[PDB]
């Protein structure tokens, strides 16, 4: 008889020296901590008007996760993680209407480790203006989720592709979208 | 490239009916395989795989550690629930509804939370046969969307209506389409 | 209000 | 988060009630600690409030009650012992175990006053140095040794010494100068018993 | 154990001072506090991991460094006298069921002129025969004088064994010239024994003062002996 779930999720990956810390509420990121600027980044600004979180505290957990990863690596006798490729999907925020601002969403799901290269391509060429993404989000099977966004003006003349690179794929993955 | 090693830690607070029932689950995951966990309904750490036994044995041997964890349901879970209640458990964004041909498509987007009910009608009669949904889609920005299609060859004098029921609205939304 | 984190525990050595 | 320790210096007669104040500011679930610094050593955790219980029993006979309503965590002991003389520090943290940053209060120095059993004030003279030293001792705990008149006459503050094996305690103050006109008959001016010997 | 290199330090103004703190428990967290009368312990800086610096509640005037996990160094760019204090270092781990482990602490006094540093002179004054006759107890008094800075540890030794019972040392020195900013100090202490004990010529009493002054590295060119850390004592024997 389930109702709600709050998850504090953190990870540390090795060669990369990459770690993340975030809170989740029923699948959505409440906030995550940026290790570099040592700050709490709220998913929606409004949230940061009604709540706070001591970021330093996350830096502390990560330091311990660093030490734990090393201990576990040795305990498992340097057994590498097994790659699991992403499942990619591209869709828009709402129904598309020419001349009406919309947003392309590239959804990367069910993959690990937490390392991906994501490039938006408009008619073959890279697009970066306005783009944004989320941190690697939690999954119940412990794989990850990730979202990339591209605000855009629909047109009969433009084509879009979401390019995803992951150590689990043999070759880059291109997901296509176009006004029907 | 070269070998990767991953360490994941999850603290899951499960709430049932507000905070009348709360279950805390601490999970340690090495390379995607959970090795040891503390389940508030068990009361102590347990190994999930043989790799986690050392940790279960070690942590369970420290009276203070177990003490804090058993009270985390209150000092951690119930506390954080109250902190985001106003913008999480109570967040409400109404669905934008639009209907268009393709198949009759009822697009319900930008809504929160996720539980929604979409129904199709023909001349006042509910069409429960020949409906198709791509399921609830999480946009990852605290909004959902869904598409509920009706297999029909649109005809004249006929009225098609999409009815949407959602927590954000008092009286169901309806968008009708005719030809 | 302020969110509270849960401290990670160091593994057995 | 913050803590306040009202009363930086607290005097208590032995056998009497010891109460060291501690109030806190926490916008989150509080974890409080009481540390003690006995003479010539480092800080020792006396007790800590980990939210397990509300009345925390500590070492060396101390007790502390967490009052969420008064926002306090005062330290008490029914009978002050001479070995309780030390500095006491209150601390607050956001960590359930006190392993992340700790915020300390201003601290309180606790002085225990001895119940002088057989008072009998006196000023004795004693004999490489050039100073002559006078000893004002065995007076009562109600006697306050004042500073000096001549900038050339040094008078220490009163202090207590505990002769354990004998179960004897005594108060004393020392004065000295290299001044020719400096005798023990006048060294101490300022409210000494009309009863002390010479 | 969390070890702090030095226990006492005398440094000159405008100089760059280094206070070290080394821990061997593989602790991820380390902190630097200063302890001052009426101010308790105040957080200067702290680190939750390698290369992690976080300003505490009173960062001004200090800098810090944590290149290795075991070491957290506190730095004073240009030492000012207001920085004369006792620095405590603490370490701990967020991954441990317990808290702080404190270090020995290091007394640091920063003065403008090093030529103001002086060792103490120590002298023991024997019991009054009048007191012996009147109370059957004998009070020896020890006077440590002319020292600066206030870096001393006075102790009594009876028959080669350090004694604590019967002793009362002043909680603090007193300035020989109150108004002066560079004033030498004087400290007194008592040791009270039974008359019998003092009338025994076999018993030996020694008042010992350890003075912490300039170090081997400090430069010195004044005629008098360099004011280095040293032990100064005075003694007396029982007398009938
Ligand atoms: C690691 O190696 C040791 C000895 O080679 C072996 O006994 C142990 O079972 C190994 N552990 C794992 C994780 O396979
Ligand atoms: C991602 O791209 C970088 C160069 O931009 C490359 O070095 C790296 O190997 C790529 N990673 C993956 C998952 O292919």
């Amino acid at each position: 008889k389930e109702e709600h779930v709050i998850i504090q999720a953190e990870f540390y990956l090795n060669p990369d020296q990459s770690g993340e810390f975030m809170f989740d509420f029923d699948g959505d990121e409440i906030f995550h901590v940026d290790m570099a600027k040592k700050e709490t980044v709220w998913r929606l600004e409004e949230f940061g008007r009604f709540a706070s979180f001591e970021a330093q505290g996350a830096l502390a957990n990560i330091a311990v996760d660093k030490a734990n990863l090393e201990i576990m690596t040795k305990r498992s006798n340097y057994t590498p993680i097994t790659n699991v490729p992403p499942e990619v999907t591209v869709l828009t925020n709402s129904p598309v209407e020419l001349r009406e601002p919309n947003v392309l969403i590239c959804f990367i799901d069910k993959f690990t480790p937490p390392v991906v290269n994501v490039t938006w391509l408009r008619n073959g060429k890279p697009v970066t203006t306005g783009v944004s993404e989320t941190v690697f989000l939690p999954r119940e099977d412990h794989l990850f989720r990730k979202f990339h966004y591209l605000p855009f003006l629909p047109s009969t003349e433009d084509v879009y592709d979401c390019r995803v690179e992951h150590w689990g794929l043999d070759e880059p993955l291109l997901k296509h979208w176009e006004f029907d | 490239t070269r070998p990767r090693f991953l360490w994941q830690l999850k603290f899951e607070c499960h709430f049932f009916n507000g905070t009348e029932r709360v279950r805390l689950l601490e999970r340690c995951i090495y390379n995607q395989e959970e090795s040891v966990r503390f389940d508030s309904d068990v009361g102590e750490y347990r190994a999930v795989t043989e790799l986690g036994r050392p940790d279960a044995e070690y942590w369970n041997s420290q009276k203070d550690l177990l003490e804090q964890r058993r009270a985390a349901v209150d000092t951690y879970c119930r506390h954080n629930y109250g902190v985001g209640e106003s913008f999480t458990v109570q967040r409400r964004v109404e669905p934008k509804v639009t209907v268009y041909p393709s198949l009759l498509v009822c697009s319900v987007s930008g809504f929160y939370p996720g539980s929604i009910e979409v129904r199709w009608f023909r001349n006042g009669q509910e069409e429960k046969a020949g409906v198709v949904s791509t399921g609830l889609i999480q946009n990852g920005d605290w909004t959902f969307q869904t598409l509920v299609m009706l297999e029909t060859v649109p005809r004249s004098g006929e009225v098609y209506t999409c009815q949407v029921e959602h927590p954000s609205v008092t009286s169901p939304l309806t968008v009708e389409w005719r030809a | 209000p302020k969110y509270v984190k849960q401290n990670t525990l160091k593994l057995a050595t | 988060q913050s803590v306040t320790q009202l009363g930086s210096h607290v005097s208590v007669s032995e056998g009497a009630l010891v109460l060291l104040r501690c109030n806190y500011s926490s916008s989150v679930p509080p974890y409080l600690f009481w540390y003690v610094q006995y003479p010539n050593q480092g800080l020792q955790l006396l007790l800590k409030y980990t939210s397990a219980a509300t009345l925390v029993k500590g070492i060396n006979g101390f007790e502390a009650e967490f009052k969420k309503s008064e926002t306090s965590f005062h330290l008490t002991k029914p009978s002050a012992h001479m070995s309780d003389a030390a500095e006491y520090f209150c601390a607050v943290s956001e960590s359930p175990f006190g392993n992340e940053k700790l915020t300390f209060g201003t601290g309180t120095r606790l002085t225990i006053i001895p119940n002088i059993q057989n008072p009998d004030p006196a000023v004795y003279q004693l004999r490489s140095s050039d100073k002559s030293v006078c000893l004002f001792t065995d007076f009562d705990s109600q006697t306050n040794v004042s500073q000096s008149k001549d900038s050339d006459v040094y008078i220490t503050d009163k202090t207590v010494l505990d002769m354990r094996s004998m179960d004897f305690k005594s108060n004393s103050a020392v004065a000295w100068s290299n001044k020719s006109d400096f005798a023990c008959a006048n060294a101490f001016n300022n409210s000494i018993i009309p009863e002390d010997t010479f | 154990k969390v070890t702090q290199s030095s226990r006492y330090l005398v440094k000159r103004t405008g100089e760059k001072v280094f206070l070290e703190c080394v821990q061997d428990m593989d602790h991820e967290n380390m902190f630097w506090y200063r302890q001052d009368p009426g101010l308790g312990l105040r957080l200067i800086y702290f680190s939750y991991d390698v290369k992690m610096k976080e300003k505490g509640d009173i960062p001004e005037g200090y800098s810090v460094s944590r290149e290795k996990k075991e070491r957290f160094s506190l730095i004073l760019e240009s030492a000012s006298t207001n920085q004369t204090s006792m620095y405590l270092c603490a370490s701990s781990s967020t991954g441990l069921p317990y808290g702080y482990t404190f270090g020995s602490g290091t007394r640091l006094t920063v003065v403008e002129d090093l030529n103001k540093v002086f060792p103490p002179e120590v002298a023991v004054f024997e019991p009054s025969e009048a007191e012996i006759s009147h109370t059957q107890k004998a009070t020896l008094v020890c006077l440590a004088t002319g020292f600066f800075p206030d870096h001393v540890e006075l102790s009594w030794w009876v028959n080669g064994k350090e004694v604590h019972s019967g002793v009362s040392t002043d909680p603090q020195p007193l300035k020989e010239q109150p108004a002066l900013n560079d004033s030498r100090y004087s400290l007194s202490s008592r040791l009270r024994v039974s008359a019998t004990f003092w009338q025994n010529p076999r018993n030996h009493f020694r008042c010992q003062v350890q003075f912490y002054g300039l170090s081997e590295n400090d430069e010195w060119t004044q005629d008098r002996a360099k004011p280095v850390t040293q032990i100064v004592s005075a003694e007396a024997w029982g007398r009938a």
